[PDB]
């Protein structure tokens, strides 16, 4: 059910795209705020 | 270009630096990850 796995590698409120998953996680813990 | 940043996205760097955990970060955002030390 649901989604799981995320098919998103371009964040919306950042609007930065990344080519890298593995990378995105990086993103998503400093430009989309310090979130854990 | 190069790759894409975590932290700012500027691929006009001169260098890129690979954190220990495999991530790819330039001069200027690699630099803090490690004078920073931590996350
Ligand atoms: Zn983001
Ligand atoms: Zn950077």
């Amino acid at each position: 059910g649901s989604l799981l796995k995320p098919a998103r590698f371009m964040c919306l409120p950042c609007g930065i795209a990344f080519s890298s998953p593995s990378t995105l996680e990086a993103h998503q813990a400093y430009y989309c705020s310090h979130r854990i | 270009e190069a790759r894409e940043c975590v932290n700012c996205g500027a691929t006009a760097t001169p260098l890129w630096r690979r954190d220990r955990t495999g991530h790819y970060l330039c001069n200027a955002c690699g630099l803090y990850h490690k004078m920073n030390g931590q996350n």
